[PDB]
RNA sequence: GUUUUAUCCGGUAAAGCGAAUGAUUAGAGGUCUUGGGGCCGAAACGAUCUCAACCUAUUCUCAAACUUUAAAUGGGUAAGAAGCCCGGCUCGCUGGCGUGGAGCCGGGCGUGGAAUGCGAGUGCCUAGUGGGCCACUUUUGGUAAGCAGAACUGGCGCUGCGGGAUGAACCGAACGCCGGGUUAAGGCGCCCGAUGCCGACGCUCAUCAGACCCCAGAAAAGGUGUUGGUUGAUAUAGACAGCAGGACGGUGGCCAUGGAAGUCGGAAUCCGCUAAGGAGUGUGUAACAACUCACCUGCCGAAUCAACUAGCCCUGAAAAUGGAU
RNA sequence: CCUCCCGUGGAGCAGAAGGGCAAAAGCUCGCUUGAUCUUGAUUUUCAGUACGAAUACAGACCGUGAAAGCGGGGCCUCACGA
RNA sequence: CAUAGCGACGUCGCUUUUUGAUCCUUCGAUGUCGGCUCUUCCUAUCAUUGUGAAGCAGAAUUCACCAAGCGUUGGAUUGUU
RNA sequence: GUCUACGGCCAUACCACCCUGAACGCGCCCGAUCUCGUCUGAUCUCGGAAGCUAAGCAGGGUCGGGCCUGGUUAGUACUUGGAUGGGAGACCGCCUGGGAAUACCGGGUGCUGUAGGCUU
C-alpha cells in the first residue's frame, strides 16, 4: 500500500518532524541502526569506508532498511559477524503526508477532490545532501575489498547516484589515520568504547597528573 | 486571513537580547530629549506600556513634544504610493538618539571651524568631502624577493 | 571563459596595505587567456580561491605576457589540470607536442572540449611543463619520438571542391 | 613594479535596448543619461559611480578611452546642450557662450577638460549631448554576457577604445 | 524606483545541538537503589559476576510553528542658510540658583558643506477598470498537472517587427512615410538571403544514429564498441596469453555420519617435501573414484594485467490513419 | 509536617499561544475603589471613515506610600456592536 | 543450485484499453449505454511460419527472439460492458 | 596602594576551591529599657563597643568552568545581478559583487564618576 519512491524521491516540502504538531506518525522502517561488534574498540577497525550520496533527495526509511540488511548480510557472509561494525548515518526525520482518495468507481461519494488536501501521515524518509554519508562500515585493513563490495551492493537500493569512499580517518574518529597512533602514543587521544576522547592541554594538572601515571 | 493583531509577528522583534533580560538600566531614563532632535525607535518588550507599533521600530523621527515619560515623534511612513508623516507618542525606554545627527552637528561644527581658522591664515582648504578617488601611482618595491608562484591545488574528496 | 589563440601571462599582485602589514606579500601567476582583461579576472579568481584575497581588496601590480624562449623548437609539454565533469571533478595529466606553450595549453583546450565535452570555465590548469622525451607517458606523443621519422600522405582529398564547381576530369587522391 | 594610477575617465556605451529592464537599471541608467542603445557618455570614475557602473553592469559596455578616442568622440560627434536644444559643435562660440565662465572656450579646452578630469569636469560633460553612435561595424561577440566570458557587457579595460573605433 | 559617506533596524539563508527547548544512535567509566538477580552468595548477596535505572565525559543524526552565533539582498534617517554662532527680551510652565525649557527680537557669518541626473510646486473636474494570465527566481497544498494559492520584477492583455519551421508570454528589439550604411538575437548544403573559407583540432557508425533556451519525449542498470583519464600490480631474478606437467604425506585432518574422504554443514589454517599444493575455487561420483581451479615448473622471448572513471555510440526503449532534426 | 543546602526561574502571572517579569509583573499581608468625573490629540484596521482596543497628555475628585511616585481596570497581544 | 522457471526487502520506468485529479474547449446543444453491421490500425503474440533455452528422453509444456501475413468461433443466463 | 557612601556601563565583573589582609572603614559581635516587629530580638527596629578578621568584603592563585576578544574553520557555507552555460532531471559549474557559524588553537579576567577617609 506504499507509493512508489518516485513520488516523494526530492526535497520539495520544508523539514515536517514528528513534533507535537505532527501526531499520529508511524514508526519508522528501520530501528537499528549499528551492527556488526559495536564493542569493538578504536584500534580493532582501523578501515573506514562510507557511501556518499551525490544528489540531494529524500531516502526512505524502507530503502535505509533495505540497504542495511543488504550490507549486512555480505558483511557477514565475507568478513564474518564479528569482524565489522556498521552505522547508518541516516535518519527518517522528515514525515511524507498523503492525500488518500477513494480508489472506487466513483467521485461523488465525497471524493471533494482537491479540497481539504493536506494530508495524513504516509511515512518517513531521511533528507541527504550532496557529500553527506549514508552509511559507514570500520573493519580490518585487509578487507577493505569486502567492504566495497558491500556498499557497492547497498547503493542499488537507493534511488539516486552514490560513491564509495574509503575515508582517511581511522575508524569512526575525526582524526587522520597517520596521526592517530602518535596522538594515542602522546595521549592527546584516550581510547574509550568505539570512540577516541580528544584530551586538549588545557583544564586542571590533576586530569594531566592522572594521565601519565 | 492573517489576524490584525497588535502585536502579530513580534515574536522576535519585542524579545530580549540573549542574556539581557531583567532591570532596564537607568540610563536610557536619564537620558535628555528635546523638541526637534533625530531619534530611533526601538520598542523593547520589557516595558509593555508607551510601545510603538511594529511598524515604527527600526523607524527614525525627530522629536516634537515632550512629556513626563514619552515623547511625540513624527515618522514618515509608507503607506502603498504615498508617505505621510504620522506623529507617534512613544515612552523614552523605546527611543535612543540617532548618532548620524550627532556626526552631522559635529562635522558642522568642525568646518565652520575650519572655515574660521582658514580665513583667519589666508590658505583656501577643502570641506566638501569628496568618494573616495582612484588610486594614484605608486612603486611597489619586492626588496629582492621573487613574488610566490600560485598554482590551483589538485581536487580530492574530502568528506 | 571563451577562447581563441591563448596567450600566457605573468599576473603579479597583492593585497592592499592596511594597518596590519604594511608590506604585503606579492604572489605571481601563469595565466593562459586570451587577453589580459580575462587574465586579471583569471587570476582574482585563483588568488581568491588560494588565498583570502578579493578584486576590492587588493590590486594587481604586473600583468605582462610572457613570450616563449624558443618558438622555433618543437617540444613536449605535460600539463596538470583539474575539471568538473558531469558527475564529478578529476585530475589529469595531458601531454601534447607543439612549439609555445600557450600554443600547447590552447591544445589542451581544444582536446579537452572535444573528448570529455569539457567546457573552458570548467577546466582548471594547474601546472604547465615541458618535459623531456624520454619522460613522456602518452603513446600518441611518444611515437614522434624518432631521428628517421618517416610517413606519406596516402589519401589526399581535394579541398578545391567548388573552383571548379564542374569538370570533366574526376579528381585523384594519390601523389 | 610601477603600478599606474587608476584611470579616472571612463566611456559607458549603452549595448542593450529599453524593453523589459528592471527599475533599478531604468534608473540608473537614466542617471547616466544613456536611454538608447549605443549611447554613450563620460564618467568621472570614483566609488559612487563605480557602484552605479556595477548596477547597469548587463547593460553596458565601458572602458577607459584614449586621447585619441575622445578627440574622435567629440569632434565626429559632439553635440552640446544649449537651451536645452541639441546643437552640433559647429564653432568655438557656442562652447565659449556657456562654459566660457570656466575657462572652457575651445573644443581644446572641452577635450582637454573631459580627458585630464578637471575641476569643471561635471559641467563639461553634461554640456555635452550624449553621444549617439552608431551599430559596431564587424558586429559584437556577445552582447548577453560579460566581455571577460568572451562577450561584450561589463568593463573591458581598454578595449573600449577599440570598441569606439568600430563604432563611431 | 540611483549610488557614496555616516548611523540605526531585522532573525531569513547558512550554522548549532560535547549551548537552552524538543527529537534521536551507539558504545565507555562510575557508584546508591522495591531493576532483573546470582551460577557455591540465605548465614553480615560470607562474596562479587551480569543486566537495568541513575550520573559523568564522549558519540551518530535533526527542527516551518527551536536557538547561542549569523550573512547577501533589504527598510529608516542625515549629508546645512528653516544652518551655525553671538548678544537681548517674555513666560501664569519648571525651579536652591542670574535654574531649565520654549517663544520672540537684533547682529555676524556663503568654501551653497557627497556623486550623478532632472525644471518644480499646486488645485479642480474626471472616464474606463475593479474576471486577468504568463516567465526567471523565492514559495504553500498536491503523486502530479497546460492544477490551485502567494512574493519580486518584467511581459501578454493593449504590441506590430527580426529570430525560435509553426505559436498571446521565449530571445532580440518596441513602430510616423522613405533612401543609404551597420547591427542584435539568430543564422550561412538546397528550399531560403548569407561560408562556392583549399577554416582549425578532435569524437562518433546507430539493422529505432544525431542535430541548438522555452520545446515539444525518457530513467535506473549494463557493453571485451571506441576514446581519454585515475589508482594499483607483474616483468630478462624473464612477465601476460597459449601448449605440457606436479597440485602431496600424516590426513579417507576433528565435530557433524547412514557416504560424505578437500567441496550437504561448525570451528579453526598445522608442519615438512620443497617447484608448489587451499588439511581446498568449482564439476561430479550413492560413496569411492576421475577431473578443474590457486600454487609452482617446462616451452615461449617483450612488455603486460586489474579495478575504477567519463565522453560519443549501442542495449534498456511497447500503440493504435501515413509522417516528420 | 518540621530543618538545612543547591536552585536564572526549569514555577506562577484566569484562559490559547507568543513575548515580558525575581528584594518582579509571582506569593502573603495592610489600606483602599484610578473599574470614578471631563475636553481634546494620537496609534492600531484604515479609505488614513467608523466601531472596538490602546498610547501620551491636560483639568477635577480621590486611593496608597515616609516619600519619590504609581493608579483613571486586569503585564502586553483578543474577549465585541450604527 | 540466486538467476531453467520464479523474485522478498528495496528501487527505476513505460502506457493511457481502469479509476481518479483538474476545469482549457463546447451550455444561441458536438444526440448520452450496450448490441448489430463494417473497415482500418497497434502489439504488450493465443494460434500458425522461422528460431534460441529448459529442471527439453519422446509426447506435452514452459521462457525468449524475428514477427501483426493470416485467423481468433457456435450457444444458455443477463439491457449489460 | 586601597576602602566607605551613592552610582554609570552591567560576568574582562559570574561560579567553585585555596592563600593573604598594615591603618581607617565595612563587618561579624554584645544586649532588649525605649522605637518597632516576631512561633522565636533568628530577620526587622532600637541601645551599644568586650572580642574577632573565622566569615562577608578586598587583592592574588587555578595548564579551573564560564564570559570577553582574536586566529582557524574559510573566501568554505550562503548570497545580489548575468548567460540561447552543463545536465533527462536532481542539481551543479562559471561571470559580477558581498560573505558567515561550530569543533580546534591563542590572549584577557572589570573600567570608571562624585563625595569622604586610611596609608611617613
Ligand atoms: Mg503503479
Ligand atoms: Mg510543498
Ligand atoms: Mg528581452
Ligand atoms: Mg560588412
Ligand atoms: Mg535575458
Ligand atoms: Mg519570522
Ligand atoms: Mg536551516
Ligand atoms: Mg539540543
Ligand atoms: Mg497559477
Ligand atoms: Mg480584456
Ligand atoms: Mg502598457
Ligand atoms: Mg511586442
Ligand atoms: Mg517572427
Ligand atoms: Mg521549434
Ligand atoms: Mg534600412
Ligand atoms: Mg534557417
Ligand atoms: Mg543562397
Ligand atoms: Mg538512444
Ligand atoms: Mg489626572
Ligand atoms: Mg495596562
Ligand atoms: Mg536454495
Ligand atoms: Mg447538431
Ligand atoms: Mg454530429
Ligand atoms: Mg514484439
Ligand atoms: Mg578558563
Ligand atoms: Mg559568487
Amino acid at each position: 500500500g506504499r507509493r512508489p519512491a518516485r513520488c516523494y524521491r526530492y526535497c520539495k516540502n520544508k523539514p515536517y518532524p514528528k513534533s507535537r504538531f505532527c501526531r499520529g506518525v508511524p514508526d519508522a522502517k528501520i530501528r537499528i541502526f549499528d551492527l556488526g561488534r559495536k564493542k569493538a574498540k578504536v584500534d580493532e577497525f582501523p578501515l573506514g569506508g562510507h557511501m556518499v550520496s551525490d544528489e540531494y533527495e529524500q531516502l526512505s526509511s524502507e530503502a535505509l532498511e533495505a540497504a542495511r540488511i543488504c550490507a549486512n548480510k555480505y558483511m557477514v557472509k565475507s568478513c564474518g559477524r564479528d569482524g565489522f561494525h556498521m552505522r547508518v548515518r541516516l535518519h527518517p526525520f522528515h514525515v511524507i503526508r498523503i492525500n488518500k482518495m477513494l480508489s472506487c468507481a466513483g467521485a461523488d461519494r465525497l471524493q471533494t477532490g482537491m479540497r481539504g488536501a493536506f494530508g495524513k501521515p504516509q511515512g518517513t524518509v531521511a533528507r541527504v545532501h550532496i557529500g553527506q554519508v549514508i552509511m559507514s562500515i570500520r573493519t580490518k585493513l585487509q578487507n577493505e575489498e569486502h567492504v566495497i563490495e558491500a556498499l557497492r551492493r547497498a547503493k542499488f537500493k537507493f534511488p539516486g547516484r552514490q560513491k564509495i569512499h574509503i575515508s582517511k580517518k581511522w575508524g569512526f574518529t575525526k582524526f587522520n589515520a597517520d596521526e592517530f597512533e602518535d596522538m594515542v602514543a602522546k595521549k592527546c587521544l584516550i581510547p574509550d568504547g568505539c570512540g577516541v576522547k580528544y584530551v586538549p592541554s588545557h583544564g586542571p594538572l590533576d586530569k594531566w597528573r592522572v594521565l601519565h601515571s | 486571513t492573517n489576524t490584525k493583531g497588535k502585536r502579530r509577528g513580534t515574536r522576535y522583534m519585542f524579545s530580549r537580547p540573549f542574556r539581557k533580560h531583567g532591570v532596564v538600566p537607568l540610563a536610557t531614563y536619564m537620558r535628555i530629549y528635546k523638541k526637534g532632535d533625530i531619534v530611533d525607535i526601538k520598542g523593547m518588550g520589557t516595558v509593555q506600556k508607551g510601545m510603538p507599533h511594529k511598524c515604527y521600530h527600526g523607524k527614525t523621527g525627530r522629536v516634537y513634544n515632550v512629556t513626563q515619560h514619552a515623547v511625540g515623534i513624527v515618522v514618515n511612513k509608507q503607506v502603498k504610493g504615498k508617505i505621510l508623516a504620522k506623529r507617534i507618542n512613544v515612552r523614552i525606554e523605546h527611543i535612543k538618539h540617532s548618532k548620524s545627527r550627532d556626526s552631522f552637528l559635529k562635522r558642522v561644527k568642525e568646518n565652520d571651524q575650519k572655515k574660521k581658522e582658514a580665513k583667519e591664515k589666508g590658505t583656501w582648504v577643502q570641506l566638501k568631502r569628496q568618494p573616495a578617488p582612484p588610486r594614484e601611482a605608486h612603486f611597489v618595491r619586492t626588496n629582492g624577493k621573487e613574488p610566490e608562484l600560485l598554482e590551483p591545488i589538485p581536487y580530492e574528496f574530502m568528506a | 571563459k571563451a577562447s581563441g589563440t591563448l596567450r600566457e601571462y605573468k599576473v603579479v599582485g597583492r593585497c592592499l596595505p592596511t594597518p596590519k602589514c604594511h608590506t604585503p606579500p606579492l604572489y605571481r601567476m601563469r595565466i593562459f587567456a586570451p587577453n589580459h582583461v580575462v587574465a586579471k579576472s583569471r587570476f582574482w579568481y585563483f588568488v581568491s580561491q588560494l588565498k583570502k584575497m578579493k578584486k576590492s581588496s587588493g590590486e594587481i601590480v604586473y600583468c605582462g605576457q610572457v613570450f616563449e624562449k624558443s618558438p622555433l623548437r618543437v617540444k613536449n609539454f605535460g600539463i596538470w589540470l583539474r575539471y568538473d565533469s558531469r558527475s564529478g571533478t578529476h585530475n589529469m595529466y595531458r601531454e601534447y607536442r607543439d612549439l609555445t606553450t600557450a600554443g600547447a595549453v590552447t591544445q589542451c583546450y581544444r582536446d579537452m572540449g572535444a573528448r570529455h565535452r569539457a567546457r573552458a570555465h570548467s577546466i582548471q590548469i594547474m601546472k604547465v611543463e615541458e618535459i623531456a622525451a624520454s619522460k613522456c607517458r602518452r603513446p600518441a606523443v611518444k611515437q614522434f619520438h624518432d631521428s628517421k621519422i618517416k610517413f606519406p600522405l596516402p589519401h589526399r582529398v581535394l579541398r578545391r571542391q567548388h573552383k571548379p564547381r564542374f569538370t570533366t576530369k574526376r579528381p585523384n587522391t594519390f601523389f | 613594479f610601477y603600478v599606474p594610477a587608476e584611470p579616472k575617465l571612463a566611456f559607458v556605451i549603452r549595448i542593450r535596448g529599453i524593453n523589459g529592464v528592471s527599475p533599478k537599471v531604468r534608473k540608473v541608467l537614466q542617471l547616466l543619461r544613456l536611454r538608447q542603445i549605443f549611447n554613450g557618455t563620460f564618467v568621472k570614475l570614483n566609488k559612487a559611480s563605480i557602484n552605479m557602473l556595477r548596477i547597469v553592469e548587463p547593460y553596458i559596455a565601458w572602458g577607459y578611452p584614449n586621447l585619441k578616442s575622445v578627440n574622435e568622440l567629440i569632434y565626429k560627434r559632439g553635440y552640446g546642450k544649449i537651451n536645452k536644444k541639441r546643437i552640433a559643435l559647429t564653432d568655438n562660440a557656442l562652447i565659449a557662450r556657456s562654459l566660457g565662465k570656466y575657462g572652457i572656450i575651445c573644443m581644446e579646452d572641452l577635450i582637454h577638460e573631459i580627458y585630464t578630469v578637471g575641476k569643471r569636469f561635471k559641467e563639461a560633460n553634461n554640456f555635452l549631448w550624449p553621444f549617439k553612435l552608431s551599430s559596431p561595424r564587424g558586429g559584437m561577440k556577445k552582447k548577453t554576457t560579460h566581455f571577460v566570458e568572451g562577450g561584450d557587457a561589463g568593463n573591458r579595460e581598454d578595449q573600449i577604445n577599440r570598441l569606439i573605433r568600430r563604432m563611431n
